[PDB]
């Protein structure tokens, strides 16, 4: 909740709430009561709503791909190294934080759609996929259905089309005692080669694929992955991303005006 | 018998007055402290040189002029060069630290112009060449300062140095959420901020990364009329608070 | 019927979910327990246990077992290095495949103390004293017994005592540290060197064998399970 | 073993957590904690509105 | 922390801020308040505009010269045409005030003057003429400044307006029983007075009633070496205070 | 967002006494300003910024 | 000058006359080119209701 | 912690809300209030029945 | 400082113990005892050279 405000009335004194020295680094408590007559008033609203938990927590989308029923030679599956910078959206808001740390919440929504062919007596069974999970230094798969989708110890979901989205709940796997959202520094100590967050980064990579083949007509589905981070901890804010987004794995940008310009100085009809 | 721009600072063999500040900035209201045995991972016992380290280097001055865009220090990595702390510093695996930043700078009565202090955690910044990443040498310059620029920079692996987005592509105007103070010529003469250790580990190296840059950049041109001094310089001076070490072996960084 | 309202996960399967589930077999009267010898609870308790190091996988020798002799001699020369490598448990041809390796293996974080304990095996009228230590990351690799020695470390003497135990104490920026090969989480350095050359009487063999066994220390743990890279197949057995 | 806790208004709702890693619960939205002084006053020196910011 | 120079005054939507400042004389020792029941004739209940009227309201300024005899305004009509105070002014037969002048003025550490700020309760003023009675439009120009002169004043309607006398046939330089305080370029910055509510009746009319002129002269004049800033404005800042109002009607003036 | 019925207002700036100033010191000068909110202020209704589009996945 | 730094630079100087007007924008700190870029203006730019009191620091 | 309301009948039900925003719970129909002397005899002057309007 | 009242300047006053060779660089100078004297109303700055011998006393 915000605080009510002050019954004031005239003052006549050597008191200066309305000067200070802003060189100082320390923001004015001054409100209203100083520097003008005010009525009293009881304020009931709260901030709730703008609470570092509510504004991150919002499923939003992260990345999608593709995979088609068919292909000889396997090579119908995909994958994706999880990251959240290939997004403008979620990356900007992440990025209003030096340091954050949460739970991350999982929603996958599947889609199938059909292509043009010239094939007949088509009668289609449900489609089931599979989402596999695979940390760093396990065996990756090579062809849609090289021996490592057993997942026999890599977690993954088993989901049949026309059923509710899948959802799983993951903990705060960081390695620090935070996840890091920026890093002014290098991979190895001798500052040659990788600059930037690109090297904390290293999370695993996602494997979908379709389980069975559906029909002999070609068919292709599309993976959606959605974040939502939940018990968000934040630390250190920063300047919201003024440039424009260029590349996923750094901060490079193509330098931007700090805002639109109007007429005068003295314009009040803006921009 | 007192001024609150009257200041007297004092670590090791070194000391500071200010005849003309507003008050000090601390971090984000936390002061600089040894890291406690429940932070930590590192079970060997850490060095703390105390007073042959924890002391008030003064980096190299630098001209204030009246195109001055602006000028930046990375840090860990600056003092790597200084006394005891830059040895210790090369010897170790590990270290964390809190720093004392003072910035000096004055003008007469006759002069102005304002300048902006800040202590950005984290400071990682942009290639001026989108497909590229900035060289080593481009980001920082140990203790001498690296500039800005009033445009754009240009290709191979410098940094997008223009001042409006401090290269890191945001609204230079923004710092402010940064620790920070105002030299307000008029008003001023120092400036002087507390950073603690900010980082999300206990520890880390300081050859491979630098856990802030300081940044000084005028919003409010210097100038003077004719005749007056026309050499204004800049002198940054900063003092490690609490230095540990860990992990100790060989000298040097890869 | 009691409203409900179904939220998304539902008819979902999650290989590792965790949910009660119907008895195919209803009032299964099970085999009594017995007291079998050896229970593990943890597979912690296999890592914390010792186990040859081939160390000198060298040309060829991964094939035979000689790939866990160290060779040491009668030297000309003092300081020469005995053997190196680095501590990446996880992923280092050396270590990755011994108990504590194969663990490591099956998951994806990991943080503790090591143990790895020497043992000499020349003849009983054979002496040396050698340097086992430990750099931490940071500056190179040593290259001089001068340079290791500025590391961690301890001097052993090959008395009675054949076994001396070196003790790779836990040192880094970051909690845990990948189970793969990452720079950013690079673990350091163990090298070995000739502290005093190996002094033999006559009659008596100047070369020997060195046996290294690695373990992890009661402060050991791991976290992110995974499947091991080492296992392949290609159709079901048969 | 439930709980029940109050509700956003201008009356509760009970809660049970039915998985074992405390990572399945829900976001924790009844949280209200505030401290700008970090970021505001962040000076050593407590300074008195009435007064100046230099005497 | 604080100056007795430093002040801040608040009255409505507006605020003032003395950096340099004496004290605050106030009336004639008496503070300015609404009519006692038992001070009064007017048996209608009064008005009281309070936050609406009883506020900041700052005239056109003035510009200062190194000739500059003078400046006068009187007051009832002045504000006559400020906001709701002038309205409530312009509906009503009755009314009755107290206020808060603020005359600015600000220079150089370079520059030199003196001005005398005072407030003339009832300052009836002879005509350049003999014969005749100085018409209105000479007397007051409401927001308007009027001036005196460094000479006699001409012929048919004008005011005497020669400084020597105030234009009320008396020593200039005895203006001082008047509540005053002096502007004195080298300490000063601003005057500030504090007029009560003064006359021989509980309330007036206020467009047939001037009851007291605020009169800023210059005794020291103002000077300065080539090259200073040449432009020294002169700003006058009123506030009604404790305004009550009787015997409402239509609006005007007969 | 910009709308009529929720109009805010008008803020300026004026001369209340010209800037004056010695021989020899600068005529021209540069005032800074800053905004924020007090401590009675809040805010409601989430929404995405329109300050940050995007084309293709980034790379 | 929104591409340089001058942006940020209220011009202020000695005039030859009384009243000029310095500067002007309307409180419309959501949707002004002036305002809706600072701290206030992007936190702002994330949701669609607003209500407070704004502190106007001038150096 | 749950809550037991009377049904509508010529016996009671058990309830829970389950969600922590208010405004996802049921309409409150179990509601009755009524104040007709709003829109009739809004006049300052209570009449009396047996009386006329005008004396 | 005897220097108009309108003229500033900030100055290091340092002390190097016997060791090395004498500071030939603002800094080296600095990697020593000092203090950082600015010219303000205080005119007058106390630099303070501590006793620091390897013996107790020293020859004169
Ligand atoms: C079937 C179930 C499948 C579950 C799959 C779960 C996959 C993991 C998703 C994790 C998403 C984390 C998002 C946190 C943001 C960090 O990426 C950032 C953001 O700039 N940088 C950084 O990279 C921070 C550096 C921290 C390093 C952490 C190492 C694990």
């Amino acid at each position: 909740r915000v605080a009510d405000t002050v019954g004031s009335g005239p003052v006549n004194s050597e008191s200066i709430p309305a000067l200070t020295a802003a060189e100082t680094g320390h923001t004015s408590q001054v409100v209203p009561s100083d520097t003008m007559q005010t009525r009293h008033v009881k304020n009931y609203h709260s901030r709730s709503e703008s609470t570092v938990e509510n504004f991150l927590c919002r499923s939003a989308c992260v990345f999608y791909t593709t995979y088609k029923n068919h292909d000889s030679d396997g090579d119908n599956f995909a994958y994706w190294v999880i990251n959240a910078r290939q997004v403008a959206q979620l990356r900007r808001k992440l990025e209003m934080f030096t340091y954050a740390r949460f739970d991350l919440e999982l929603t996958f929504v599947i889609t199938s759609t059909q292509e043009q062919s010239t094939t007949q007596g088509q009668d289609t069974p449900v489609l089931t996929h599979q989402i596999m999970y695979v940390p760093p230094g396990g065996p990756v798969p090579t062809k849609v259905n090289s021996y490592s989708w057993q997942t026999s110890t890599n977690p993954s979901v088993f989901w049949t089309e026309g059923n509710a989205p899948p959802r799983m709940s993951i903990p705060f796997i960081g390695i620090g005692n935070a996840y890091s959202m920026f890093y002014d520094g290098w991979a190895r100590f001798d500052k040659q080669g990788t600059y930037g967050i690109s090297t904390l980064n290293s999370m695993g990579t996602l494997y979908m694929r379709h389980v069975n083949g559906g029909g002999p007509g070609p068919i292709v589905s599309t993976v959606r992955i959605y974040f939502k981070p939940k018990h968000v901890k934040t630390w250190v804010p920063r300047p919201p991303r003024l440039c424009q987004y260029k590349k996923a794995g750094n901060v490079n940008f193509i330098p931007t005006s700090v805002t639109e310009g109007r007429t005068d100085i003295t314009t009040m009809k803006t921009t | 018998g007192y001024s609150d721009r009257v200041r007297s600072i004092t670590l090791g063999n070194s000391t500071i007055t200010t005849q003309e500040c507003a008050n000090v900035v601390v971090g984000y209201g936390v002061w600089p402290a040894y890291l406690k045995d429940e932070e930590a991972t590192a079970e060997d016992q850490p060095t703390q040189p105390d007073v042959a380290t924890c002391r008030f280097y003064t980096l190299e001055s630098v001209m204030w002029q009246q195109g001055s865009p602006g000028w930046w220090w990375k840090f860990p990595d600056a003092l790597s060069n200084m006394g005891l702390f830059g040895q210790n510093m090369q010897y170790h695996y590990l270290g964390r630290a809190g720093y004392t930043i003072h910035v000096q700078c004055n003008a007469s009565k006759f002069h102005q112009g304002c300048l902006l202090v800040v202590c950005v955690p984290e400071a990682e910044m942009g290639c001026a060449t989108l497909a590229n990443k900035p060289d080593p040498k481009s980001l920082s310059k140990g203790e001498i300062a690296s500039t800005f620029e009033s445009q754009n920079s240009t290709g191979e692996t410098a940094v997008q140095a223009n001042v409006i987005n401090a290269g890191m592509g945001v609204g230079v105007g923004n710092l402010t959420i940064f620790p920070h103070q105002w030299i307000n010529l008029r008003t001023n003469n120092s400036a002087t901020i507390v950073m603690p250790y900010i980082n999300s580990v206990p520890m880390d190296n300081m050859f491979r990364h630098n856990n802030f840059t300081l940044m000084v950049i005028p919003f409010a041109p210097l100038s003077y009329s004719a005749g007056a001094t026309t050499y204004v310089p800049i002198t940054v001076t900063v003092a490690p608070m609490c230095a540990e070490y860990n992990g100790l072996r060989l000298a040097g960084k890869q | 019927g009691l409203p409900t309202l179904a939220t998304p996960g539902s008819n979902q399967f999650l290989t590792s979910d965790d949910f009660q589930s119907p008895s195919a077999m209803p009032q299964f009267d099970v085999t009594p327990e017995m007291d079998i010898p050896g229970q593990v609870n943890n597979l912690m308790e296999i890592a914390e246990v010792d186990s040859v190091v081939p160390v000198n996988n060298t040309e060829g020798k991964e094939m035979s077992i000689e790939a866990y002799q160290i060779p040491v001699q009668s030297n000309p020369t003092n300081g020469s290095q005995v053997f190196g490598f680095p501590l990446t448990p996880g992923a280092s041809s050396v270590l990755n495949r011994t108990l504590l390796g194969e663990i490591l293996n099956y998951y994806a974080h990991w943080s503790g103390s090591i143990k790895l304990t020497f043992m000499f095996c020349g003849s009983a009228m054979a002496t040396g004293k050698f340097l086992l230590a430990y750099s931490p990351p940071g500056a190179g690799a040593p290259t001089t017994r001068k340079e290791a020695m500025l590391g961690t470390h301890v001097i052993w003497d090959v008395g009675l005592q054949s076994s001396c135990v070196l003790c790779i104490p836990w040192i880094s920026q970051t909690h845990y540290r990948y189970v793969v090969m990452d720079e950013y989480t690079a673990g350091g350095y163990i090298t070995c060197w000739y502290q005093t050359n190996i002094v033999v009487p006559a009659d008596a063999q100047s070369d020997c064998k060195i046996l290294c066994f690695v373990s992890a220390c009661n402060d050991f743990s791991v976290r992110m399970l995974k499947d091991t890279p080492f296992i392949k197949q290609d159709n079901f057995f048969q | 073993g439930a709980q029940v806790s109050t509700q956003k208004t201008g009356i509760h709702y009970t809660n049970i957590n039915y998985y074992k890693d405390a990572a399945s619960n829900s976001a924790n939205r009844q949280d209200f904690t505030q401290d700008p002084g970090k970021f505001t006053e962040p000076v050593k020196d407590i300074m008195v509105k009435s007064m100046p910011a230099l005497n």
